[PDB]
């Protein structure tokens, strides 16, 4: 009874934290998908011609001039070049936002399943 | 009874770990304030200095970038002493309330 | 006797973890300074590489906008902590090469000395145990 | 039986813990969007001002950037109302139900 | 008066009126064997640990001489590096003591 449950409640604590860390990773993945749409919102609205400071590399910025706001690269596949317009790019970002949400949604009751089972072992040891 | 003493000392130790995350989080930033203010003074400051952080560039000069560098370094070293005194005062307070309760 | 051998086994293993905390911070510095030199030294400027070129800007991690480049000849590098200064090529080049050479030697010279600082810690704890 | 109605309000407690942490972000995002608006309303020397979401920083005049940054604090101002009403609602849902649980199990 | 069979090491006390310092193990003696990875990677840190060990027991006989005690009682063994500074400081030493000697 009780020595089995004291080993059992400690195992489920890792299984919560292993899944919850995977939730924390996929939020970072959909973070840049929100971030790429909001960069794209300024792009069509402003105009071509405005000066931008973009990273040449890490912590080093190169200036430049802006042209062709209605044609953008989308990085999908295994790392593949896909040229799209800016209008279809917003739809595919929000599609990937709901996709990464869907990746966390299948974990989410199972994340709560490992938490509620551990609490029930805490109750069964208490009862 | 001796259980109120030995458990209250466990309460003061857990606040030492609650003290632990906040002061060292600021302490990592003051050394970044150390390395930045030295490279700016060695390099040319006649051309205009900006302030670049994540998400915003405000077009500035050297005379507006320079004082906040010395300001934000001095504010950190005060708070890491301040956060030490407050949480260690909290460990003294919970011990005497446990001794006056269960007597 | 194996009993004196067994105490030195555990005191050697625990001091290995304190070394790995210091080497990985030395490890994390190296690729970041590595990206600064090789991207600069191949493009070398809009000026040095002979006017207007092509570009596909980094707006985000997956969204790149294609355009024609032509900027003016400066590079606004990023120092950190509410500081940006505009720079040129010659100021940005010789600085990062020095940070390139040290970050290897910061990893190389310490990783031997950490291996003997572990050996100081394991040797110290066993001589006091055998005496008192 | 009575075990099932115990677990429902316990599962409602962790939804409050999710509700408690959302208001800490949205209060911070309002004030920080207000804080960056103050520093650009501080200067009068230069109309040059860069805005961006990624590591891009587009060249625009500062005055149109103010009114957009007036909208940035405002949407974060709008969300702290709907969350705190929600956070109180999930608080009232679990705590008033918790009054039902313990006093009738101990009875 | 108190009879101690243990052999008197070093010279006699500076005064017979000396303050008696009775210690469980102030002085040590070094020998070791194979480590977690066998027989550690250098002998330089063995020399580096040996230099501070002598200056440690140099200051131990010095601080006893400073504080007024002119005799030290060692329930542990005698260090050689501790010994040759104790002769110049004119402090009498006991090479080793048992459990009944200290109490």
């Amino acid at each position: 009874n009780l020595p089995q449950l004291e080993m059992l409640k400690n195992q489920l604590d890792q299984e919560v934290e292993f899944l919850s860390t995977s939730i924390a990773q996929l939020k970072v993945v959909q973070t840049k998908y929100v971030e790429a749409k909001d960069c794209l919102n300024v792009l069509n609205k402003s105009n071509e011609g405005k000066e931008l400071l973009v990273p040449l590399t890490s912590s080093m910025y190169v200036p430049g001039k802006l042209h062709d706001v209605e044609h953008v690269l989308i990085d999908v596949g295994t790392g593949y070049y896909v040229e799209k317009t800016a209008e279809d790019a917003k739809d595919f970002f929000k599609r990937k936002i709901d996709f990464l949400t869907k990746q966390m949604e299948k974990i989410q009751p199972a994340l709560q399943e490992k938490h509620a089972m551990k609490q029930a072992v805490m109750e069964m040891m208490s009862q | 009874s001796a259980e109120q003493v030995i458990a209250g000392f466990n309460r003061l130790r857990q606040e030492q770990r609650g003290l632990a995350s906040k002061a060292a989080e600021l302490e990592m930033e003051l050394n970044e304030h150390s390395l930045v203010i030295d490279t700016l003074k060695e390099v040319d400051e006649t051309r205009k200095c900006y302030r670049m952080v994540g998400g915003v560039l405000v077009e500035r000069t050297v005379k507006e970038v320079l004082p906040a560098l010395e300001n934000n370094k001095e504010q950190i070293q005060k708070i890491i002493e301040t956060l030490t005194q407050q949480l260690q005062a909290k460990g003294k307070e919970l011990n005497e309330f446990r001794e006056k309760h269960n007597i | 006797v194996l009993k004196k051998l067994d105490e030195q086994y555990q005191k050697y293993k625990f001091m290995e973890l304190n070394l790995a905390q210091k080497k990985r911070r030395l490890k994390g510095q190296i690729p970041e300074i590595k990206q600064t030199l090789e991207i600069l030294k191949y493009m070398q400027k809009k000026k040095e590489s002979t006017n207007s070129m092509e570009t596909r800007f980094l707006l985000a991690d997956n969204l790149y906008c294609k355009a024609s480049v032509p900027p003016t000849d400066k590079m606004c590098l990023w120092l950190g902590a509410n500081v940006m200064l505009e720079y040129d090529i010659d100021e940005a080049q010789a600085l990062l090469e020095k940070n390139l050479s040290t970050a290897t030697k910061n990893l190389d010279s310490l990783e031997e000395d950490l291996d003997f600082l572990r050996d100081q810690f394991t040797t110290t704890e066993v001589n006091m145990a055998r005496v008192y | 039986a009575f075990t099932e109605l115990q677990a429902k309000v316990i599962d409602t407690q962790q939804k409050v813990k999710l509700a408690d942490i959302q208001i800490e972000q949205l209060n911070r995002t309002k004030k920080h969007a207000h804080l960056t608006d103050t520093e650009i309303m501080t200067l009068v020397d230069e109309t040059n001002m860069y805005e961006g979401v990624g590591r891009m920083f587009i060249l625009q005049s500062k005055e149109a950037i103010h009114s957009q940054l007036l909208e940035k604090q405002k949407i974060a101002e709008e969300k702290i109302k709907e969350l705190e009403q929600k956070k109180s609602y999930l608080e009232r849902s679990v705590k008033e139900a918790e009054d039902n649980i313990r006093e009738m199990l101990m009875a | 008066g108190m009879v101690f069979k243990k052999e008197t090491e070093g010279d006699v006390t500076s005064v017979k009126d000396a303050k008696i310092a009775v210690y469980s193990c102030p002085f040590d003696g070094m020998i070791t064997e194979t480590k977690g990875t066998v027989l550690i990677k250098t002998a330089e840190e063995l020399m580096n640990f040996s230099k501070g060990e002598e200056n440690l027991m140099d200051a131990q006989v010095k601080a006893i001489a400073d504080t007024g005690a002119n005799v030290v009682v060692t329930g542990g063994k005698v260090a050689d590096m501790a010994l040759h500074y104790a002769n110049k400081y004119n402090i009498m030493l006991v090479r080793l003591n048992s459990k009944w000697d200290l109490r």
